[PDB]
RNA sequence: CGGUUGGCCUCGGAUAGCCGGUCCCCCG
RNA sequence: GACGUCGCUUUUUGAUCCUUCGAUGUCGGCUCUUCCUAUCAUUGUGAAGCAGAAUUCACCAAGCGUUGGAUUGUUCACCCACUAAUAGGGAACGUGAGCUGGGUUUAGACCGUCGUGAGACAGGUUAGUUUUACCCUACUGAUGAUGUGUUGUUGCCAUGG
RNA sequence: UGGGCCACUUUUGGUAAGCAGAACUGGCGCUGCGGGAUGAACCGAACGCCGGGUUAAGGCGCCCGAUGCCGACGCUCAUCAGACCCCAGAAAAGGUGUUGGUUGAUAUAGACAGCAGGACGGUGGCCAUGGAAGUCGGAAUCCGCUAAGGAGUGUGUAACA
């Protein structure tokens, strides 16, 4: 019964992201390279899966 | 490759008065005053006008990594100017599925206490940064209004509160409860 | 030169100051280095802290009481760097190591003296200004030095007393300028002698 | 509510105590104690109120060659009881239970320690006396 | 103690068990609750304890 | 047992900035 | 992660024969300390085909813990059971002037196979002396030494844990 | 004396080896000295006992003789930097970290990025009704009555969404 506007707010902060395939870092949805020095700033990313 | 000169300029309105004590900016508009020390960056700052009041920042033989700092300094000064003219307000909404999040504002808008986050008995208390005032909105139901002059202090307080209400050992694609920044506006809107 | 050479450690780079001090103290020249908590190290604070913690890890695992002694005060850290640059297993190097003396802050045989500066070890001269550096006092305090607050308050006291003495000296200099303007008519004969030979622009 | 205080154990693994209910067992041979993380060379041991894994050495044949959970109800070893008094029993005795504490039998012969009677309400119901 | 260290740190370490002095040791124990503070043997009259 | 062959009795510091001196406000 | 391909490690077994045959005590267990991390658990996290519960994959991380038994000389193994978990290794394949001596591996003896035989067997079996520290160091404790004239009391904390 | 060993290049067996075996020259053995921190063999140079001068290889912050030159031009920041023959430690693969370069492309008939309007249609022709009067594994593909528009790469779909 959670309002869709607040639901898309919480999804903007928790669900709409990219994950780095090499390290698993949570990156902003327009990312091309990962920010972490651990993975060497790789461009091997995937979106974050959705419960939908 | 070192560019000979990289520079850009900030316009200053009439009601603000700024002073430069070296690499130290004091901004003096109507909603108070602000002050920022930029002595970790090698630039030169200059006031130009006598009735138009431009502010130039100059870089003078920098490479790329230090040519970024020119636009960064100018954006910081523009945020200071906006903070003393209009002042920053962050509206953040509380989002819950089952347990209503009860927020109480202790002394003079400087402390926030979240009680029933996810039905837990632990009461989390976040101290606001000095010069940031939090309040409960009257226009909408479950919404904090936190205002100030420093964008860094206001946004860091909002992020503090937001990372305070965080969900652990659960699905954060479900369990979407928290308090999230809905919009970053100003006061007086002009 | 038979007097003691008193250096101010604030603003200096550790190993460069240590190399200068080591060659001086081998050549003779009793050297005091005060304010070793103000010594800088190039490279960022974290990697300097990690270098010190790796040094702390180095330990004789049969008898750590016999093992390498990790001194924590910034004065003793500087002293151990100069020790590393000296030939300290010989009588000559031991005599030089005794000829050197180091302090945190400025103790009061030396707070009322003129401190010198080594520009070949200064941070503003030897580092690019867009580079990270660390503070020996902060590094020492986070690897286990106990006395950075008491040193700070004593240095604040010393700075207040130095401000008072400096204001006295400025009033004396103003009086001396006033006295020249008063009796210039009887030293005009002597003033032109000095101007002729390059003193007194 | 309330958790049991520590008592003196004195009933190690290889112990043979006597079965104190009407199940048809006579002996209980302890092989384990429920809740022992243990230590090098230290034998796991039990006291009154402890659930143990036990075999029955003599008794009924449909009980004999198995492992059952059991609860120790009487120990010959003296234990302080925190009102000062040290208490001990004449024998060592335990009853066969299931995993959730229900007795396999229906009636307990002899006294049952209070340190297990408050822990196991189904055991204390079948007891005759709480010593 | 049947074995004091391996072959090759080539020394007995400071952390193996050895014989020597037991007791007469300086210790500092904390959280000792005071139950009662006495009053001594005062004399008002034929006295009272 | 030997060395030694005038002294410096002191601001804090900044380094894309400093130092000195005066006319009008404030500090018992 | 198939077809391919690049590595690391020296806890496997080889390959080699540099050191040692005027001798470095040769398996395993027991005992005891320390180290490593290629993390089983626990702390803090990120991911999921993560609803919860359970689990799986990663990261910082070796602080702390990682057990009681049956059988076998066993290392390995397998099972019973408890557990937060029952992780993996190194230190002259740690550790015999620390033990033990079950195995192996002298001399006694039996069996099987082989040999005409004396005898052999990396096949089975049984019985078979485990010596010395008082030296130096290390370590554990115990007196003391070195300057402050002597001596005492009360104290500080460098450094090590 | 008839045990040799090592190095450039050539070379046999071997996954390889400080492995085994050859050819050629030099060395070490039989050889000290300067340098390579340390080292039989590397680099320089071979030695009676000394003074002066100068060098080789190698160096010149300090240990430690010598840059205490107002040395030149750049590159590089590492929360495992890097640092000199033999030589004493790393690869495939990556990086929107920064620096240089090669080639191609677009742009005042106004680029790129952002503020935005019509930004769509019979024809879904065909395909397929378990799928299209938008967005579908298949072969497909036209004209739109258009300042420019599909048999869409956009609106998670049988859907007029
Ligand atoms: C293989 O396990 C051994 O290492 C070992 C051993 O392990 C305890 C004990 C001994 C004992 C002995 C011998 C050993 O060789 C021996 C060996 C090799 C002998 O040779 C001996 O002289 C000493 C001798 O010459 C005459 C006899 O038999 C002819 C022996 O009994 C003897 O007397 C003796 O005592
Ligand atoms: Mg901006
Ligand atoms: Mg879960
Ligand atoms: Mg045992
Ligand atoms: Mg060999
Ligand atoms: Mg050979
Ligand atoms: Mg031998
Ligand atoms: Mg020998
Ligand atoms: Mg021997
Ligand atoms: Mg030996
Ligand atoms: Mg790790
Ligand atoms: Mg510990
Ligand atoms: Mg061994
Ligand atoms: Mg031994
Ligand atoms: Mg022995
Ligand atoms: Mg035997
Ligand atoms: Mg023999
Ligand atoms: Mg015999
Ligand atoms: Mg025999
Ligand atoms: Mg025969
Ligand atoms: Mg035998
Ligand atoms: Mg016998
Ligand atoms: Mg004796
Ligand atoms: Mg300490
Ligand atoms: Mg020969
Ligand atoms: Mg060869
Ligand atoms: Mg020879
Ligand atoms: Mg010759
Ligand atoms: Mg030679
Ligand atoms: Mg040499
Ligand atoms: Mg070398
Ligand atoms: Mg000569
Ligand atoms: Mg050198
Ligand atoms: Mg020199
Ligand atoms: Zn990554």
């Amino acid at each position: 019964i959670i309002e869709p506007s607040l639901r898309q707010l919480a999804q903007k902060y928790n669900c709409d992201k990219m994950i780095c395939r090499k390290c698993y870092a949570r990156l902003h949805p327009r990312a091309v390279n990962c920010r972490k020095k651990k993975c060497g700033h790789t461009n091997n990313l995937r979106p974050k899966k959705k419960v939908k | 490759m070192k560019t000979i000169l990289s520079n850009q300029t900030v316009d200053i309105p009439e009601n603000v008065d700024i002073t430069l004590k070296g690499r130290t900016v004091i901004v003096k508009g109507p909603r108070g005053t602000l002050r920022r020390d930029f002595n970790h960056i090698n630039v030169e700052l200059s006031l130009l006008g006598k009735k138009k009041k431009r502010l130039r920042v100059d870089k003078w033989w920098g490479n790329r990594k230090e040519l970024a700092t020119v636009r960064t300094i100018c954006s910081h000064v523009q945020n200071m100017i906006k903070g003393v003219t209009l002042g920053f307000r962050y509206k953040m909404r509380s989002v819950y599925a089952h347990f209503p999040i009860n927020v109480v504002i202790q002394e003079n808008g400087s402390l926030v206490e979240i009680r029933n986050f996810l039905g837990e008995k632990y009461i989390r208390r976040v101290r606001m940064r000095p010069g940031v005032a939090c309040s409960v909105s009257q226009a909408q139901k479950d919404e904090l209004i936190l205002e100030g002059n420093d964008i860094e202090l206001v946004s860091n307080s909002a992020a503090l509160i937001q990372q305070a209400t965080t969900v652990k050992n659960k699905d954060i694609r479900k369990f979407l409860d928290g308090i999230y920044v809905s919009e970053k506006g100003t006061v007086q809107q002009a | 030169e038979v007097q003691v050479l008193v250096l101010d450690g604030r603003g200096h780079l550790l190993g460069r100051l240590a190399a200068i001090v080591a060659k001086q103290v081998l050549l003779g020249r009793k050297v005091v280095v005060v304010r070793c908590e103000g010594i800088n190290i190039s490279g960022n604070f974290y990697r300097n802290k990690l270098k010190y913690l790796a040094f702390l890890r180095k330990r004789m695992n049969t008898n750590p009481s016999r093992g390498p002694y990790h001194f924590r005060a910034p004065s003793r850290i500087f002293w151990r760097t100069v020790r590393g640059m000296l030939p300290h297993k010989t009588k000559r190097g031991q005599a030089a190591l005794d000829r050197l003396k180091v302090f945190d802050g400025i103790p009061p045989p030396y707070d009322k003296k003129k401190r010198m500066v080594v520009p070949a070890a200064l941070k503003v001269v030897r580092l690019k200004p867009t580079r990270k550096f660390a503070y020996l006092g902060r590094l020492a305090h986070e690897v286990g030095w106990k006395y950075q607050a008491v040193t700070a308050t004593l240095e604040e006291k010393r700075k207040e007393k130095a401000k008072i003495h400096y204001r006295k000296k400025k009033q004396l200099m103003r009086l001396r300028k006033q006295a020249e303007k008063n009796v210039e008519k009887k030293i005009d004969k002597y003033t032109e002698v000095l101007k002729t030979h390059g003193l007194l622009v | 509510s309330g958790a049991k205080f520590r008592i003196s154990l004195g009933l190690p693994v290889g112990a043979v105590i006597n079965c104190a209910d009407n199940t048809g067992a006579k002996n209980l041979y302890i092989i384990s104690v429920k809740g022992i993380k243990g230590r090098l060379n230290r034998l796991p041991a039990a006291g009154v109120g402890d659930m143990v894994m036990a075999t029955v050495k003599k008794g009924k044949p449909e009980l004999r060659k198995k492992v059952h959970p059991a609860v120790v109800i009487r120990q010959r070893k003296s234990y302080r009881r925190k009102d000062g008094v040290f208490l001990y029993f004449e024998d060592n005795a335990g009853v066969i239970v299931n995993n959730k504490g229900e007795m396999k039998g229906s009636a307990i012969t002899g006294p049952v320690a209070k340190e297990c009677a408050d822990l196991w309400p189904r055991i204390a119901s079948n007891a005759g006396s709480i010593a | 103690v049947a074995c004091i260290g391996a072959w090759h740190p080539a020394r007995v370490a400071f952390s193996v068990a050895r014989a020597g002095q037991k007791g007469y040791h300086h210790r500092t124990e904390i959280n000792k609750k005071i139950y009662k503070i006495g009053q001594g043997y005062l004399i008002k009259d034929g006295k009272l304890i």
